[PDB]
């Protein structure tokens, strides 16, 4: 039932620029909502949690951010090593609508 | 410490009934989600389902139901694929949620499962 | 919807039942400890109750 638009689909940006992350919620979620680095042959690693808190072992670069159903990800000055695809999660697995992924967005650095 | 480690990966024909196990291990937690997530090759994260490890409450998304069973063991949460066809094939990551809190903080490496008639071949 | 409904109470009723009180002897500042930890536990399983069920109450 839950569906979690994420945008853009793709981004190209230069080091030290600032990228910007869109997740849509088609339901209330609140806090519920997780961003997540994966970068190819590895398994995605968590970044924020609870909508706009930094986990354990995240550069301070990356923040999260929700106003009622959108959500941002923004990485502020912008690593090669942050050249990857990242995904929101919205949700819970036993409410009424479930868990959900947004479609991701890949990011490319120049 | 937290580890999860992803097995039974295969090339199977369509309609080929097949398990998955997900060992679990160094959890402190008795109870705690226990999610499946699937990943076609060059396609985004897609949610399965989830248990809640102390009880028996599976949880699946809506395209999931009838396709797939999660089962918990004393050690492990199984996957299994009661008919899979070409659009399963992808690599089934399990993920847990450490405080019930819906995101996930600990993955595992994945399994990939091909659907497929034919047998392997080199590019 | 409404096997999802009863699923999702047994659920939380067995997260309540998952957080037993601790035995309340009051003995060390490890007693009041277990407390604090059983209460916060409390407040987590309230919250997560709450938002669980407000999904099927609209
Ligand atoms: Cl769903």
């Amino acid at each position: 039932e839950l569906v979690m638009t994420q945008t853009p689909s793709s981004v190209s940006e230069p080091v030290g620029g600032t990228v910007t992350i869109k997740c849509q919620a088609s339901q209330s979620i609140s806090s519920w909502l997780s961003w997540y680095q994966q970068k190819p042959g590895q398994p995605p690693k968590l970044l924020i949690y609870d909508a706009s808190n930094l986990a354990s072992g995240v550069p301070s670069r990356f923040m999260g951010s929700g106003s009622g159903t959108e959500y941002t990800l923004t990485i502020s000055g912008v690593q090669r090593e942050d050249a990857a695809t990242y995904y929101c999660l919205g949700g819970y697995p036993a409410a009424s609508y479930r868990t959900a992924f947004g479609g991701g967005t890949e990011l490319e650095i120049i | 410490q937290e580890q999860l480690v992803e097995s039974g990966g295969r090339l199977v024909t369509p309609g080929t009934a097949l398990t998955l196990t997900c060992k679990v291990s160094g959890f402190s937690l008795s109870g705690f989600w226990l999610n499946w997530v699937r990943q076609a090759p060059g396609k985004g994260l897609e949610w399965v389902g989830a248990i809640y490890r102390g009880s028996g409450s599976e949880w699946y998304a809506s395209w999931a139901k009838g396709r797939f069973t999660i089962s918990d063991t004393s050690t492990t949460v199984t996957l299994k694929l009661t008919s899979p066809t070409t659009e399963d094939t992808a690599t089934y990551f399990c993920a847990a949620d450490t405080t019930d809190n819906g995101y996930f903080t600990i993955w595992g490496p994945g399994t990939l499962v091909t659907v497929s008639s034919h047998h392997h071949h080199h590019h | 919807s409404d096997e999802d409904l009863l699923k999702a109470v047994r659920l939380i009723k067995f997260l309540y039942q998952s957080n037993p009180p601790p035995n309340p002897e009051g003995t060390r500042q490890a007693r009041r400890n277990r407390r604090r930890r059983w209460r916060e536990r409390q407040r987590q399983i309230h919250s997560i109750s709450e938002r669980i069920l407000s999904t099927y109450l609209g």
